């Protein structure tokens, strides 16, 4: 994602 | 002669004190949180249940549950948890000494408040008890005698109009959006931009998100246009591990859901036309002295534009002729606490305290005919 | 009059082919190898990035990565390398002719889907684009207007519900929980038997043993003790360098998961709950429609267990009085693709493309308006 | 009332003594020396097999083998010859009457505890026996409960991440990259200069020149570039047959591979990237308390110059925000018998003995559900 | 347009020759002869050292040295004589008008390389020069772009995979066991039938001897038997003085040291235990294409039974599914050259000669990048 | 019970005793003498061959023949005749009650032994029978259990390593120089001062004058100055017929032989190059044990010069941080014998003996798989 | 280990 | 090779 | 609640 | 020996 993921 | 206790348990937060106070002397979050892990080292003691703030300086291996939602206790033992922990370790009396004040949203199911007394007289054994409804606590805190109390917290937002010390059962109004449901929007509009948050932690986090950056706007389309024309209200909030976030519209389209409850698909209207209903389902020849008595309570309408909001979207409703006030005191998050100790200290109001012979006699019915 | 095309970009494999076909004519999985050491032989070609089949032919000598993880785009380079060669050297076509159809995981970054409009504007430039939901296109390829599809892939498990044509989008769950986290987890637990798997190519073999020998058992307790009883489950697997290994419960162990997270320690429920949740935060009138129209789709589903597993927790969930069906067609591996092509080919579809001329207008954020 | 044993029995070392002590008594090489001649030379004994210290003293003539191998033991024969040596020659006692505590890597095969468990009860029949996790024992020496271990020693290279005493089983992480691969480097690596080792002699001697004169760079193109420039890295060590060699840019292109696998053709990453990777596969809310408690352990994490490298990758690595400490103690080589033996004098820890008769009423599998 | 010359330096045979041919030109014994008497007769041109086949044909009053040992140069002096008599007396080319191509077993001495840069450039200067890997020479002149190469000469045996062009460095083995150890062993051995070599000249003769006379066993010990049973094994060789030897079992234990090593106390392991191990320790995707493309060269290979043996010794090692292929070209004696003509002939290597201006501007250190 | 006979079979002399003695009973030159002329003098009794001291006390009507040289019996009546005269004449004891233990050089022919076996059990028919290597008998005579032996005795100079009871076989080296060759370049250097010695007789002379007169230089050259200079070295023997001869630097050049065998026209190194080569042939971490323990036995190494300048020679051929001692024991003429006798002795020699029905049933091979 | 190591 | 064969 | 909320 | 000495 970017904040809590990775991804 | 004996001190009474005070003690509101709301769906996000427990407050509770000694009657006489001005404010109260604990507050702490009502979870409960259970490791989902084994414990490989020995020696230090781990428990098996954390309540309150306990949990949340150790959420990162609980799971946290919430006792109370939408004003109803769900799970007995986790509220006979935060009671226990309520009595014993926070106000650190013997419960049996002191009469306890208890607070209950409207419109209730029948069941919540008979195992409240219940539980009260045969856990906590207290020499006496009662259940109150929270906007009349809050007129109490304010000082009239007179108005419609908006109470909005994490569960349950209802209006409550009292004319002249006389309550109107039929104009009360209950509407099932809080603040756990603009943070789980706001759990949900926070992917937009590339932020995930899933876990009841996570939850925590956005629910100081939400506490520390939201806004009501004046104007949602104009607002709107101006988050989308320029960067000026974009903020930035640290996480615990570091990262740091960027937030632009999403300040004011989650409190939002408040006027427009379409955004998370509900049928009800906002809190401005709830008002307005509840206003006009009253007697004619009281409709103008709760124009302007327009009392605000609870931590959910704590954001910093509610007020203004509010005052333009009744002032659009009603005729013109009327006059439109809205009470907004700066202790309002705990009003409902100040109320039960303004209640709780009078002189005549020791007369209709459920006292234990009373519950002896009459089973845990007789909460239906010594209160609302 | 051109025909358009339809390209299923999934986090693992590419499904790309024409508007109005009925099976996607290139399937290939979407990683891009590198070489990690030095080609000492000169005078044939060899190239800097291995594109889909040729990465796996030769990834021995490659490093393998995925542009995709949890349906969102990380490597924009290497999108844009698979985007090429499923238009160039798969379905050998000129992109600039046909418009072309894409899909994407609901609850999406914004930026994923306005960098794939700016790519496909831009770089492969297009007369025509569009965004669609997948679990829709599963509705679209199963025949039927109403129903909740649960569409599992390589990344995302998401479950969407759609009442006579109209979908329910506060009703829509994602979960970041797919078959890339249960090759994970069988690299994890394939160490207990002494076998280990640790490169990229060793994934992929992993994934081969995953695809071939395992299943959903419908008890877990149940076959976890018949295979600690007798060696009756256990199959043997030939590596392609010539050893056989032999697996036990690893083969039922794998794909729950799906069912218990806590085995990855992931806070969140199991697909089954899921999809309870996902129909109870829907309209009660509507429920009993969306518990006999349970639509699977993706590759993930196709575990020869999942059906009667997930028949038998909703059955559970569910009151007693109600009709579950699971529909499971053969063909729900590609029915993402058989959807887009069914919605492309439709002559209602025609006036809700995304041209050109409105891209030159409004820019890359068009595909908000025009779109879910 | 008796007295404990604690065993760790790592791949190149083995060291054995008593609870409650703060220094292992026993340390000695894991290895078995057979003779590859004729004895012509009659009337003295010469034995078959030389266990320990007396193979290092007469390595010219005996070749050498290791019974472990990355923490996993291969031959159960000399395996037996270890423990026997450990036993009844170095601690000069009877297993029969004291408890033993031994050590295992994470994500071992299970094989390997169940013939630990078996000889242990049926070879050296032990009143009650216990398998613990090293990098646990390494944070019960280090004295506090969180914090996340890296373990290092001849086979493997763990990170074990423990919050409160919780562990968190799906961040641990395990690197087959340690003290025997960066011998065998330095081997291949030493063919440069003219200097060739080829035996196993020659690979003792080899990794006492490792141990001696190698050290961490802290920047490793800065120091290829001043070790091409002038020869003040270069260094002399003396064989034990009267050469005399000498080493330039090898002595920190060795430790290099810890930090850069590639160098031996691994796809894996670094051991700082590996612990960024497991912090990150924590929980948000305990990464903080992960990031200044990083606990070294283990022989391979005594070069001079690990902790600076580490601190500064992990500080790269990390958001500039966050306080990134190292914990390297001067006792580290020897850090898991002493967590060893704090955990063996524990009044708590005699209650998760594995006795005799549960070993006789569960068999070699009881192990799996009184440890890890 | 220049023709290149192409020019392996073996410990044994120097074979040189023209780039594009198919046989090398001249191929001659590496060797140089010097008097150890006085010459008493005079008017006739004594000289002091004589290179090549001239040295063979005068032996008996010369002492022979070989300037190369083990691949290695040990006589610099020496070596230059070899290349002069290379380029002048046999090639009859000016040296200043030809860029020259120059083979290299891996695994060597720096040093080695670099000393022949400086010589090919400042005492033969050369327009160009390269240096290459005899393996990697052998593969290109099998034709084919995948295998694993065992070069085994007179001083290095090496094994060195490619897969698809690209090698493996950390899969390259290589043992120092090869030709001029097994003329030793032959010496040694053929003491016990009563005949005895001592000088260089009779080293000569026993290299003959076994060029002549030994083969490889399928064997080995059914051969003892079979040789210990009857004389049908034994051989006659005619001396160059006239006598007449027999020899019987040592036809075959002189060659049974490349498979067991331990015949002249040696602890490494066999050829095909090191094929084996080297195909191993790469990745496990190619290993099929590794055991079907065995290719044998130099003249250690061409023991006429040595073919079966490494396919039933490497078939017995690896799993018995998959398909073992030894390829064994007539012409492998000479396969390092004909892969050298090869390489030089390309189009493609004109770009990557070491020109004089690079040696010019980077000193003897151009070859460390600009070659393997 | 019996008593066990030692008999060193030297190429010059024979030494035989009894087992458990400190020096040999019978030491005879091992000589057979046969008459030349006609004997016309009758009635006293003349014989055909002269076995012994009686071949050297009549050496002036005989010719003297030499059974063994180089170490390999070349006349096999003859080494019977000495061998009746060493167990009849000698010792005088019968055969068939002792076993025999005998004695032979490394590197020597197998029918050598083989026709010893077949002798010593057929003709002279013992017990049991033992043929052991005389170095590890100048070993077991010495007292220590490490070392590297030379030994030079009249035929063969060998040196032969052992570590810790365990020997080098790979390392042993066999020089064919030693005394008789010292005495054959003593018979041609006396000729450059006028004396002529052409027989046998004239041989024994030269050699009894080589063992009086003859010393090791510890420098050459500065000897040959010193004896070119001035007539200090100058010595005088008195021939048997009365004549007086002197002798200048043929003292010392005769020993020089032993250093540079190219006086004799031999290819070979010297007996230091000899002994470093032995040395350095061996593995690494014994070398340092064989630089202190350097042993001489044998006549030839009884010059008294030659332990100062075989220091020299090895501490100049060693690198200079190592210790080297030369072992030169007063009684080394015979160690072998008393080796012989210690290990004859020995409890646990008792096992090894090749007893008469165990060559009767193998044959004579049986010495090939009982011994050395 | 036995299937991807040696050990 | 220097420190280990000869060579 | 217990007939359409939860809670 | 028999091929390079005598003996
Ligand atoms: N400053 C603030 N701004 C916006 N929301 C707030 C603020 N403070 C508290 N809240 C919200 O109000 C809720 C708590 O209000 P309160 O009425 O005390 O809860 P309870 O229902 O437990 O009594 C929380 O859910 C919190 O998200
Ligand atoms: N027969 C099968 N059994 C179990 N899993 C499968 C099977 N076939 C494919 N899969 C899994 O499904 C995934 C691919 O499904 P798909 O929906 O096509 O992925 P994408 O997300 O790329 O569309 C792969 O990760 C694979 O592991
Ligand atoms: N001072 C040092 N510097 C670098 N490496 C060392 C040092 N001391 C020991 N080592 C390495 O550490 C390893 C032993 O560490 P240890 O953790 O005791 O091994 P084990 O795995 O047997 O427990 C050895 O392989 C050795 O090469
Ligand atoms: N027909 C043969 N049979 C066995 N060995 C041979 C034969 N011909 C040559 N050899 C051996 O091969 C070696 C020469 O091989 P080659 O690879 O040309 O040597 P170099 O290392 O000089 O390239 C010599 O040492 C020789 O003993
Ligand atoms: N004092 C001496 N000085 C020099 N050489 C001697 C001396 N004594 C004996 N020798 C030589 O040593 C040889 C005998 O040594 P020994 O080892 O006993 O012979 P064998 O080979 O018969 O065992 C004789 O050839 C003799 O020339
Ligand atoms: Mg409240
Ligand atoms: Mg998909
Ligand atoms: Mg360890
Ligand atoms: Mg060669
Ligand atoms: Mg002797």
């Amino acid at each position: 994602w970017x904040a809590x993921c990775p991804a | 002669e004996t001190t009474a206790l005070v003690c509101d348990n709301g769906s996000g937060l427990c407050k509770a004190g000694f009657a006489g106070d001005d404010a109260p002397r604990a507050v702490f979050p009502s979870i409960v949180g259970r490791p989902c892990h084994q414990g490989v080292m020995v020696g230090m003691g781990q428990k098996d249940s954390y309540v309150g703030d306990e949990a949340q300086s150790k959420r990162g291996i609980l799971t946290l549950k919430y006792p109370i939602e939408h004003g109803i206790i769900t799970n007995w033992d986790d509220m006979e948890k935060i009671w226990h922990h309520s009595f014993y370790n926070e106000l650190r009396v013997a419960p049996e000494e002191h009469p306890t004040l208890l607070t209950e949203a409207p419109l209730n199911p029948k069941a919540n408040r008979e195992k409240m007394t219940q539980i009260m007289f045969e856990t906590f054994n207290v020499p006496a008890m009662y259940v109150a409804i929270q906007a009349v606590l809050s007129l109490y805190a304010s000082g009239r005698t007179t108005g419609i109390v908006l109470d909005s917290g994490d569960g349950v937002t209802h209006n409550v109009p009292i004319y002249e010390g006389y309550a109107l059962p039929h104009a009360i109004m209950r509407l099932d959006l809080a603040g756990r449901d603009l943070t789980d929007y706001l759990m949900k509009i926070l992917t937009e931009r590339g932020y995930s948050f899933v876990t009841t932690a996570e939850r925590e986090i956005v629910r100081d998100i939400k506490e520390k950056l939201c806004y009501v706007a004046l104007d949602f389309e104009n607002e709107m246009a101006t988050a989308a024309s320029s960067s000026s209200l974009e903020k930035s909030y640290e996480l615990p591990d570091g990262q740091v976030i960027t937030i632009g519209n999403e300040r004011f389209r989650c409190p939002e859901t408040l006027f427009q409850p379409s955004f998370i698909g509900m049928e009800s209207a906002g809190i401005h036309e709830t008002t307005y209903n509840s206003i006009m389902k009253c007697d004619i020849d009281i409709r103008k002295d709760l124009y302007a008595n327009n009392v605000l309570s609870g931590g959910t309408t704590m954001y910093p534009g509610i007020a203004d909001r509010m005052q333009k979207e009744i002032t659009a409703l009603a005729p013109s002729t009327m006059k439109i006030k809205i009470i907004a005191p700066p202790e309002r998050k705990y009003s409902v606490w100040i109320g039960g100790s303004i209640l709780a200290s009078l002189s005549t109001f020791q007369q209709m305290w459920i006292s234990k012979p009373e519950y002896d006699e009459a089973g845990p019915s007789i909460v239906h005919r010594k209160c609302f």
